[PDB]
RNA sequence: UUGACCUCAAAUCAGGUAGGACUACGCGCUGAACUUAAGCAUAUCAAUAAGCGCAGGAAAAGAAAAUAACCAUGAUUCCCUCAGUAACGGCGAGUGAAGCGGGAAAAGCUCAAAUUUGAAAUCUGGCAACAUUUCUUUUGUUGUCCGAGUUGUAAUUUCAA
RNA sequence: GGACAUGGGUUAGUCGAUCCUAAGAGAUAGGGAAGCUCCGUAUGAAAGGCACGAUUUUUCGUGCCUAUCGAAAGGG
RNA sequence: CAGAAUUCCGUGAAUCAUCGAAUCUUUGAACGCACAUUGCGCCUUUGGGUUCUACCAAAGGCAUGCCUGUUUGAGUGUCAUU
């Protein structure tokens, strides 16, 4: 007894996938880490007066990190929790973040502990 | 970003009615209770079950999604699949 | 200079907490070269470098090693442990499927091979 | 005015870069490579165009796959370990 | 045995019995998709003798082809050059419509060689073919050393190259004076490759 | 669906045109009773199945 | 103009770096046949076209 | 109401495979015009260039629905020869093979059509064992369940019988 | 000096893109075509959802009705 | 050019040769949908933090045709049971 003069396909019932192996025998260690993220701060002038001024740092990062990667990396390797994040492609094509410190830490005793200054 | 659209994310993402958890697992009510007697899944009520629940308010069961989730690796379902099979 | 056999004979947390403390050190000569380094220090650059390629070579022959030996004597094993001599080479009849022979093949070879022969002068 | 006139108002590109073969060919209309074909699956490649094909055919770029090989074959695409 | 019958059957074409059934089945058959797979031969024994076999790996196809000749592709019918090359209607196509029946039906397949086809029907505006066809990945296949030969690459798309039966007849392949022509260019380039030895 | 109607079409043409002697002989088939009685026989002398 | 996509910033900034001079020490090489870039580029002479 | 079978679907179903490139040589398809004819339309260029599809280390062809008219030869391929010949051609320009003979190389065979009927004897796949390796990467054997298969998988036969 | 050499320089939840659709391009279904590809865009397609139930002979029943791309001057 | 060194009672220099283990970014037949948009999505598992219903990150996946099999179906296709 049908009330509908459509036709419609019935629900069968969809298997998911059940391999008899890996396609890939070991899975890619996370190919982005905070090392990869990082490559070494910027310290030109302008990147000083930053330092001395907004308390914040200036690092050339990796193109495919976003700013939530940026935040995470700079807190492991560094220990000190950014307020924002501020992100440009140099007109060489390289990222460059302006990483604005919590008013708790200061800049210059985190440039100096990395030694970039 | 964008405008988020409403009701994708907080109480309408981590409950999941009845009728759509046989539809997420793929199972007959039957199968369903028989899983949830087995396991240990019982209903648990939002706060805010309009909200929840789209904008309805008629009485639903829900489930945690994480519990569904979970049930979705059992290999009892499998079992199952196998004595209709049979 | 890490040597790689000695890294052979270490576990892979070793090898792992190896890895992050090679990474660091990379990243503090990085900072030297950035800020005015010694020709040392950049020298060092390079050592670095080649011992997270060696650490990370150690790492991933232990993991496929343990990769194969879990899925030795299996009929179906990742693609990654497969051969890879050429796509066509893949797809190729095997030589025991090359030589079936049907049974009356069989018997006519059993029966009237090719005799080893000669004439005389 | 045909000429130096006209020239005035040519500010508009009708082609673009190709995602498949990185030439300032890619008919941006059309959404066709004049030069490769793309987004066609096989290549555009002419008889006539002689010239044209040894351009851009094989051991052009890197061959990086098929010397490697090369140097598998000679030794009989052999697997394992030496001692 | 039961074949025999058949081959006899399907000799008597014009029969009211087989008239009925052709009707009946090219009605079925052009309801169906143009290139729609047949579960099983509708003529087993004639699959038998071209080489198909009822076991796994053994593929059949029914496809239908339109009927008629040949028109150029040229637009609105213009030719340009010497009249002999101007005619555009009266033209034939220099394969049978059972040989284009196994391309497209190869092409449809990619994955399986050709083995061979035959003729099952026809009407006004289509011919029906079936196209047998092999799985060369198949392991029943190629563990059997009757068919063996068609999983070897030199096999690739034989109905392509004009290796088949209708084929070899197509490019005119057969012994004799009759066919002295063949193969066209194989013969051609023979007889106008002019040889120049050394001590001449 | 174009199956379904396929089915039923084809059935319908078996019903309406004109079928020879030789295929139509094949309409009429054995009746109810004598069916039960040929396969009352025939399962008593069913072959051996392969554990068999 | 102001308004780029990244691909003509990335096809830019590799155009830019190419467009410099030699070092000087490449020069005191033994067997150097370069002595001056053979393929620099105004922005004025000649045009990238991408 | 349950079932059986046929047909047809669906799945990120289990496991596979196809595409694209190279294209000197190879198999087809499609297909010109310049040019020669002291013009030109048949012809020629040319079963060519361009276009299209499909292979291999070779490909194709190949064990006669083959020649011959002999005292007969004996799969195919290539070479020399037949032979610029027979023939084809506004019988004009032009085009144009084959049998034999000599040599290089040689290798033969497989199915469909048969009642295993005192026994589907055949095969894929899962699972579990063993085993083997250009190879922990390869290739299998045995056991056992599901299946494919009687609308026909094995053995048996191929005209030379 | 828009030259030459070395360096430095472009920071967004709120400005644009991204999202939307326009004319139009365009896969799939299908049909052509020796083919390259052509036509086609809800068409001669089984083109996807939703809710109830002590759990239903512990082998699931019962109802309910359109891709994508395309605007840095349009919409937002 | 700098720089180290390998002692020279070696597991070892080298822009060395050789090469059977790996790596192999974004692509491209190019495969989640796109693409003058580092644009838009979905599925599974895992992890992170002064923040745990949020947000983020990582790993593994999701193209089309076809073949053998599996499972789930559809049909006033053929029938038995009743
Ligand atoms: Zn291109």
């Amino acid at each position: 007894v049908r009330t509908s003069t459509t036709f419609r396909r019935p629900k069968t019932l969809q298997l998911s996938r059940k391999p008899k192996y890996a396609r890939k025998s070991v899975a890619h260690a996370p190919r982005l880490d905070e090392y990869k993220i990082i490559v070494n701060p910027i310290n030109s002038e302008s990147a000083m007066k930053k330092i001395e001024d907004d308390n914040t740092l200036v690092f050339h990062v990796h193109l495919k990190a976003n700013k939530f990667t940026i935040k995470e990396a700079v807190r492991k390797l560094y220990s000190v929790e950014p307020v924002k994040i501020n992100t440009l492609i140099r007109p060489n094509g390289t990222k460059k973040a302006f990483v604005k410190l919590s008013a708790d830490a200061d800049a210059l005793d985190v440039a100096n502990r990395i030694g970039f200054l | 970003a964008r405008v988020k659209q409403k009701g994708k994310a907080g109480a309408a993402r981590i409950y999941i009615t009845r009728n759509q958890a046989l539809k997420k697992l793929q199972l007959t009510l039957a199968d369903f209770r028989r899983i949830c007697i087995l396991k240990g899944v019982y209903p648990r009520e939002p706060k805010n079950k309009k909200k929840a629940n789209k904008g309805s308010t008629a009485p639903v069961t829900f489930y945690y999604t994480k519990d569904i989730q979970y049930l979705l690796h059992e290999p009892i379902v499998q079992k199952f699949r196998e004595y209709k099979v049979f | 200079a890490l040597k790689t056999f000695e890294l052979r004979k270490q576990s892979q947390e070793n090898l792992a907490e190896q890895l992050q403390e090679l990474r660091q050190e990379l990243a503090s000569l990085r900072v030297q070269k950035i800020a005015g380094g010694s020709g040392s220090k950049l020298s060092k650059i390079k050592t670095t470098r080649k011992d997270i390629a060696r650490i990370l070579t150690v790492i991933n022959e232990s993991n496929r090693l343990a990769a194969r030996e879990a899925y030795k004597n299996k009929k179906y094993i990742p693609l990654d442990l497969r051969q890879k001599k050429t796509r066509a080479i893949r797809r190729a009849l095997t030589p025991y499927e090359q030589s079936r022979k049907t049974l009356k093949q069989i018997k006519k070879e059993r029966y009237f091979p090719l005799r080893k022969y000669a004439l005389k002068a | 005015t045909k000429g130096t006139q006209s020239f005035g108002m040519r500010h508009n590109k009708s082609h673009t870069i190709c995602r498949r073969c990185g030439k300032r060919s890619f008919h941006i209309q059309k959404s066709t490579c004049a030069c490769c074909g793309y987004p066609a699956a096989k290549t555009r490649s002419y008889n006539w165009g002689a010239k044209a094909k040894r351009r851009r055919t094989t051991g052009t770029g890197r061959m990086s796959y098929l010397k490697k090989v090369h140097r598998s074959f000679k030794n009989g695409f052999r697997s394992g370990k030496p001692a | 045995g039961a074949y025999k019958y058949l081959e006899e059957l399907a000799k008597k074409k014009q029969s009211d019995v087989n008239l009925f059934l052709s009707r009946v089945r090219a009605w079925e058959y052009r309801q169906m998709n143009v290139i729609h797979r047949a579960s099983r031969p509708s003529r087993p024994d004639k699959a038998r003798r071209l080489g198909y076999k009822a076991k796994q790996g053994y593929v059949i196809y029914r496809i239908r082809v339109r009927r008629g000749g040949r028109k150029r592709p040229v637009p609105k019918g213009q030719t340009y050059g010497k009249p002999v090359h101007q005619g555009v209607n009266h033209l034939k196509y220099q394969r049978s419509a059972r040989c284009t029946a196994e391309e497209r039906v190869g092409r449809y397949c990619s994955n399986l060689r050709v083995l061979n086809s035959y003729w099952v029907n026809q009407d006004a505006t289509y011919k029906f073919f079936e196209v047998i066809l092999v799985d060369p990945s198949h392991k029943a296949i190629r563990r059997d050393p009757r068919i063996n030969w068609i999983v070897n690459p030199v096999h690739k798309h034989r109905e392509s190259r004009g290796l088949t039966s209708i084929g070899k007849k197509s490019r005119g392949i057969g012994k004799g004076h009759r066919f002295n022509n063949s193969p066209q260019h194989a013969t051609w380039l023979r007889h106008n490759t002019l040889s120049l030895r050394r001590y001449r | 669906p174009e199956y379904i109607r396929l089915q039923r079409r084809r059935k319908i043409l078996n019903l309406r045109l004109k079928v020879p002697p030789a295929i139509a002989q094949f309409q009429k088939t054995l009746d109810k009773n004598t069916a039960t009685q040929v396969f009352k026989l025939l399962n008593k002398y069913r072959p051996e199945t392969a554990a068999e | 103009p102001s308004h780029k996509s990244f691909r003509t910033k990335q096809k830019l900034a590799k155009a830019a770096r190419q467009n410099r001079p030699i070092p000087q020490w490449i020069r005191l090489r033994t067997g150097n046949t370069v002595h001056y870039n053979m393929k620099r580029r105004h922005w004025r002479r000649t045009k990238l076209n991408i």
